[PDB]
RNA sequence: GGGCCCUUAGCUUAGUCUGGUUAAAGCGAUCGGCUCAUAACCGAUUGGGCGCUGGUUCGAAUCCGGCAGGGCCCACCA
RNA sequence: CGGGGGGAACCUGGGGAACUGAAACAUCUCAGUACCCAGAGGAGAGGAAAGAGAAAUCGACUCCCUGAGUAGCGGCGAGCG
RNA sequence: CUGGUGUUGGCUCUUGGUCGCGCCUGCGUAGGAUAGGUGGGAGCCUGUGAACCCCCGCCUCCGGGUGGGGGGGAGGCGCCG
RNA sequence: GGGGCCUGACUGCGAGGCCUGCAAGCCGAGCAGGGGCGAAAGCCGGGCCUAGUGAACCGGUGGUCCCGUGUGGAAGGGCCA
């Protein structure tokens, strides 16, 4: 009595997995409560169809999302900070190394996604990295008038 | 009775009464000492299931028990309303 | 322990689940037999006849007898256990039902054993 | 005539499938003490070709086959 | 849009006897007959091979003639076929 | 009336018959000693740490057989007899 | 009645008769095969004789020229006992 899962179970889970059963356990119980259903070819194949499609679909969030990595890795920030001496005149986060990043040449940012933390405020020259998954290296540069 | 499914019915069948060693065996043979009318039921059981909001139920021989769970499944595509579990039952194929 | 290491390093050289030919066998009879002699091959053999049976090896229906040395060619340990499963096979009583050539074990004097089997 | 249970000193359990080994028991009479009787009431006594003809083994109640003994149930009967 | 109810037989389906025969009787026979029931129609049924069965075979189904009281079935009885 | 099944599902407690396998088991005379058969059979054991002592558990014919662990340290064992 | 060898208490038949409603029952010379006793002629197909018994059916064993559902073989029959 194969069967599809959902609310992972004890000594048979995890969603989408496949585990026989008795029928009289299926029939008056998980899909009574809605904690599995009929490992049938309609929702067996519309499982690999889902299943794909997530992992195609994750391929993508780390396919085009790698293609970020070899391009603004390399291609070292070139930020122009009003900063002077030992302590910057406007710290430094994404509202300064995103923001001001997208105008060298067009880096869309985020506003924690990547290595933040304390704006900067400290001049001198920094380094962090992009996330995740496996994310990519990129540097940061405290400019001075 | 009869299956709403497979529209399996009682037949009728006899009752025989061998007597004796098979021949197959031993010997002589069997003999008959009677043959009497009678009736084989289905095994046939009260199947409830939601669909849809009303309840439902079935009068299905249990071979077929898992047919029941067939429609159940292909019973999402169809417009199932109208307070009418009568009507939902009727709908079922 | 139970063993020594001279056997410890010869379990090594064979399957604890697994049936070889006479080829296989006659040849792995070399590397488990690291005795300081001549190691002997005794090809030890369950039989499927009754013991306490006056018209039908020991009272448990267990025969064995070495016909080979650890020093002997692969190819010369293969013709004696060809020859020692055809001289058995001459002489199963009348009355002697089940499986004959029962359960078949080639071992040394001393190195670990290997379940052969005996029409291969 | 189909099978499936079973066969020691009087009775009736043995030990035997796990041979190289001791056959013990109660009942049974006898003999003794017995007491001013008897279940004696103690005691001492007191026996088994282990059905039989044979095989193996240095060895057979015990393991090897070839036959009978009853008590057991099964079942069939043209 | 259809159904309902009727129709002398004929037809199909669902149920289904006993007297009788066996010179008793229980298997067997009568008999899937009588009868009850539902339905079809001027007919009904069946129908284009998951067949037949021994022929380098035939080629839907139905009906008549043969095959044949044969092959067989059978308290191997009566009889059935 | 009754067993086996179907309708009939979760969870543990305890348990049999089997085949795998891994370990142990055997104490009549005598024999160093608690000898399962039968064959191999002159070498393994030890630095995969042996001789020796203590704690510890199991079996026990109360004689021992034997597993774990610390210490320890270069010695045990078979033929022969 | 006694003894010495012996097993014809054979197999394959059986002219011609007794008895007789049927089917049963009884007697039987002689030919072939291979035997026993006897020197031989010969005698022996159980017993001085008339009772000691049971058609068919259905099955069991043991064989065997037989049949073996397309073919080979089986299954199961037949024939003899």
């Amino acid at each position: 009595m194969k069967v599809i899962l959902l609310e992972p179970l004890e000594n048979l889970g995890d969603v989408g997995q496949v585990v026989d059963v008795k029928p009289g356990y299926a029939r008056n119980y998980l899909l009574p409560r809605g904690l599995a259903v009929l490992a049938t070819e309609s929702n067996l194949k519309a499982l690999e169809a889902r299943i794909r499609a997530q992992a195609k679909r994750l391929a993508e969030r780390k396919a085009e999302a790698e293609r970020l990595k070899e391009i603004l890795e390399n291609l070292t920030l070139t930020i122009p900070v009003r900063a002077g001496e030992t302590k910057i005149y406007g710290s430094v986060t994404a509202k300064d190394i995103a923001e001001a990043l997208s105008r060298q040449h067009g880096v869309t940012i985020d506003p924690k996604r990547l290595a933040l933390e304390k704006p900067i405020k400290e001049l001198g020259e920094y380094v962090l990295t992009y996330k995740p998954h496996p994310e990519v290296p990129i540097q940061l540069k405290v400019s001075v008038v | 009775k009869v299956c709403e499914i497979s529209g399996k019915r009682p037949i009728v069948a006899n009752s025989i009464q061998r007597r004796g060693k098979a021949k197959r065996e031993g010997g002589v043979g069997k003999k008959t000492t009677g043959i009497s009318k009678r009736r084989q039921y289905p095994n046939l059981q009260k199947v409830r299931v939601r669909v849809a909001g009303q309840e439902i139920t079935f009068r299905v021989a249990a071979s077929h028990i898992p047919k029941v769970y067939e429609l159940v499944e292909r019973a999402k595509g169809l417009r199932l309303e109208g307070l009418s579990p009568k009507e939902i039952k009727k709908e079922l194929l | 322990p139970k063993h020594g290491k001279r056997y410890r390093a010869l379990l090594e050289k064979v399957d604890p689940n697994k049936v070889y030919t006479i080829d296989e066998a006659a040849r792995l009879v070399k590397e488990l037999a690291t005795a300081k002699f001549d190691e002997t091959v005794e090809v030890h053999a369950k039989l499927g006849i009754d013991p306490r049976r006056s018209d039908q090896n020991d009272k448990t229906g267990a025969i064995h007898a070495p016909v080979g040395k650890a020093s002997f060619p692969p190819e010369k340990l293969a013709d004696n256990i060809r020859a020692f499963i055809r001289a058995l096979e001459a002489h199963k009583p009348e009355g002697a039902k089940g499986t004959f050539l029962r359960s078949v074990y080639v071992t040394t004097t001393m190195g670990p054993s290997v379940r052969i089997n005996p029409h291969s």
